[PDB]
RNA sequence: UACUAAGUGGAAAAGGAUGUGAAAGUGCUAAAACAGCAAGGAUGUUGGCUUAGAAGCAGCCAUCGUUUAAAGAGUGCGUAA
RNA sequence: ACCUCGAUGUCGACUCAUCUCAUCCUCGAGCUGAAGCAGGUUCGAAGGGUUCGGCUGUUCGCCGAUUAAAGAGAUACGUG
């Protein structure tokens, strides 16, 4: 099923969300509803067809190595693990290893932390 | 081109060669080597032309070196010319090559992309190309 | 592999036939040049040919002059 | 169709056949269809 | 190696007669003759409902013929119990396939239609305009028909304009 | 290997002895969703998941001392989620791949080394 | 005695092709292994150079970790993604 | 510098054309970066056909004018 990436307003990206079979409007304020606390900060949830689409969704954690930035203490952007992306601290680290640790397929927070270094390495850092 | 600063004779003749061993056996600084299957008058387009290929096939990373060169010289003759008069005109310069000599050296890249290279250069030659390693 | 070609004093139709084309026409021939090509170019070259009466089936004309019946002559 | 001297895969399904004697690279795709190998 | 494959034998009317040069396999749907070389490369037996013909010498065609065999084998006990069934893609926007009695019309680029007679046994079906179903006994007689048809016009590789296999495939390139 | 068939088949005999509280249970399609749900509610618990093969795995449990040589044996591709430690996370685990699945089977296994078919085993294992 | 499916012998060469018989080591394996066959082919996967729609392959990069026997920013095919 | 000078008549043309097909066409399809109406390549194909004139004298070489086609060469660089 198709998979998209949202921000805390704004739902532009992708028609993959009007593929559902709703209205844009009318699930779309449902979205900012759910993730009115994690607006500003872009969230990459997974979508579930249904007839009306009264609520029909899965909420997938922020995404790490755009969320490695958060604990890295800036948003400078990369696409090389030879360009390093500022320093990570332990502490937001592990915060996002627990908090993509649902998103994440173990429920461990060592295999979050883990997995969470593994896709960070894409800007330049691994977890430390 | 291989061209000679100077040469022993002006056109030495095109001379028998005899030995089955005679000028580098083996590959003195480069992993494979090349080893014509024709010991005979060889000229220096030919030598180009392989380089060039090898060089084409393997960009820079890989290394090579020649290790011979077209001492002596050959002539090649034109028509309406009566037989006679000496020797022709020396058309080129030439390495009278015995069997087993490494003329071709490459390195620095894969062992199987230096086969390749020099299945190219053999390709791109008269002769068979063989495959010899390195025995210092 | 083995079509069967031949061109005589004439030109513009050099016959070249297969071995399947071979059974629609003609199978005598086949025979008669097979032997005459053992036959060196003298009087009775031609003579010697006719002496290999080539057939198609198991019978002849020449039954009444008392043949010898066998096989692998 | 073609001729060669040589035939290697071309594509990506290049399969090696030896048709009528003839040894010939033939592709799923109808463009890399070569012969006299 | 498929060679040995312990393919089933249909007790209803499927029983397989092996000759000196030639296998017989009778039932339902007419008999299936798969013709043997002259030399045997496959040592011929039928269990109480099974087969696995092993080869009885190893060469360059003998294990060959050996595969071969044992597949036409399993393709002939199926198709004579049960039958086959090809498929015809007349896809086109003016390309139109319909069947009338036992033979095929078909709407090609042309605006005369062709038609085309189908071997007894192997009848054909249209269900959509831009389909041909031809369900049969053995596959060679129906791949003959497809073969035959084919090889006149092509699909064109753009979009498909042509009679499609459905096991073959077409590249697309510049051109509108 | 054969080497490996017998190391795996005498480990697997005396994890199903050692173990007799176990669940063997399969899915055909072992899918990576499903193992991922699975093995994160599993996880606090010693059980895995594996597709083992089906020859160690039935000669192991033939002479693992539990009924079975063919109810461990030959079905499509043989998935296994072995219940070691405690058996009730595992099940609970267990029962969650079975909701996640198009449809699961209890293939064989005790609940607590206790005879539990999936009349009674779900019954404890919900 | 083979070898052939070319009539090679009675045309080859630069070179190519699982050509074959034979030779030579090879793991699985008769608890059915490998490739068709049941297959998963996921997650961070929307990660970025970034585009209403290149975000998992017009193209490129770190292509690594996680569930695990196993899944590659996907080998590839393919969606505007 | 050879079979050929005690000779072996050749340039070109007209006519006769034939032949091998490394094809121009026809016939046939593939491949097609072939959008179709037409087809670029490739081979099979000798089976047939495969321009007239003014001008260097002349087919040929310039120019004008033709069909699907106005062939790659030998026949003592065909012919006497």
């Amino acid at each position: 099923i198709a998979k998209i990436n949202l921000l805390g307003g704004q739902a532009k990206p992708g028609p993959a969300l009007a593929s559902v079979g709703i209205n844009m409007g009318e699930f779309t304020k449902q979205f900012n509803e759910k993730t009115k606390d994690k607006q500003g900060e872009m969230i990459p949830c997974v979508i579930t067809a249904y007839n009306d689409k009264s609520f029909d969704f899965i909420l997938k954690t922020t995404p790490v190595s755009i969320l490695l930035k958060q604990a890295a203490k800036l948003e400078k952007g990369a696409k090389n693990a030879k360009t390093i992306v500022g320093k990570i601290t332990m502490a937001k680290a592990k915060e996002i290893a627990q908090y993509k640790l649902v998103d994440l397929n173990a429920n461990t927070v060592e295999a979050a932390l883990k997995m969470v270094l593994g896709t960070a390495k894409q800007m330049g850092i691994e977890v430390i | 081109m291989l061209q000679p600063k100077r040469t022993k004779y002006r056109k030495p003749h095109n001379v028998s060669y005899e030995g089955k061993a005679k000028g580098n056996s083996y590959v003195a600084f480069g992993e494979y080597g090349l080893v014509a299957t024709k010991g005979n008058w060889i000229d220096a387009r030919a030598i180009e032309s392989a380089r060039i290929a090898i060089s084409k096939c393997l960009g820079k990373t890989g290394k090579m070196w020649i290790r011979i060169f077209p001492h002596m010289s050959k002539t090649k003759k034109p028509l309406e010319v009566r037989m006679g008069s000496g020797k022709g005109n020396p058309e080129f310069w030439v390495a009278v090559v015995k069997q087993g000599t490494v003329m071709f050296e490459v390195a620095n890249i894969p062992e199987s992309q230096m086969i390749k290279a020099l299945t190219r250069a053999g390709h791109k030659l008269p002769v068979t190309w063989k495959i010899l390693k390195r025995e210092e | 592999n083995e079509f069967w070609y031949h061109h005589s004093q004439y030109i513009g139709g050099i016959k070249k036939v297969s071995g399947r084309d071979m059974l629609k026409k003609q199978s005598d021939k086949l025979v008669y040049n097979a032997v005459k090509g053992m036959l060196p170019d003298n009087r009775l070259s031609r003579r010697w040919i006719t002496k290999v009466h080539v057939f198609k089936g198991d019978k002849h004309n020449m039954e009444a002059q008392k043949p010898t019946t066998l096989n692998w002559s | 169709m073609k001729v060669r001297a040589s035939v290697k895969p071309i594509c990506k399904d290049c399969k090696i056949i030896k048709r009528h004697q003839i040894v010939r690279v033939i592709c799923k795709t109808q463009k890399h269809k070569q012969r006299q190998g | 190696k498929i060679g040995n494959r312990t393919i089933t034998l249909d007790p209803a009317k499927v029983n397989l007669n092996f000759q000196k040069d030639h296998i017989a396999v009778k039932g339902p749907l007419g008999q299936i003759e798969l013709k043997l070389p002259p030399n045997l490369p496959l040592k011929f037996e039928l269990k109480d409902n099974n087969l696995q013909i092993t080869r009885n010498n190893e060469l360059k065609q003998s294990k060959i013929f050996h595969g071969t065999y044992n597949a036409l084998i399993t393709n002939a006990i199926i198709g004579v119990t049960q039958g086959f069934e090809k498929k015809l893609r007349l896809v086109g926007v003016g390309y139109r396939a319909n069947v009338e009695g036992e033979t095929l019309n078909l709407q090609l680029g042309y605006s005369h239609p062709i038609k085309e007679k189908i071997p007894k046994g192997l009848t054909v079906k249209v269900e959509k305009n831009t389909e041909i179903t031809i369900s049969g006994i053995s596959k060679e007689l129906v791949g003959q028909f497809a073969t035959e048809v084919r090889k006149w016009r092509k699909p064109e590789p753009y979009k498909g304009k042509g009679v499609l296999y459905f096991d073959e495939v077409i590249v697309r390139k510049a051109g509108k | 290997a054969k080497k490996d068939k017998a190391q795996q088949v005498a480990d697997v005999s005396h994890l199903l002895s050692t173990s007799a509280g176990f669940v063997i249970f399969d899915y055909t399609s072992m899918s990576a969703i499903e193992a991922t749900s699975i093995r994160k509610k599993l996880f606090k618990n010693g059980s895995k998941i594996k597709v083992i093969k089906n020859n160690i795995l039935r000669r192991a449990l033939k002479a693992g001392k539990f009924e079975g040589i063919d109810e461990t044996a030959i079905k499509g591709k043989l998935a296994v989620a072995v219940g070691v430690n405690e058996i009730v996370e595992t099940l609970k685990a267990v029962d969650g791949v079975v909701k996640a699945k198009e449809a699961m089977n209890f293939v064989c296994g005790y609940f607590d080394n206790r005879a539990f078919n999936s009349a009674d085993l779900e019954k404890i294992a919900k």
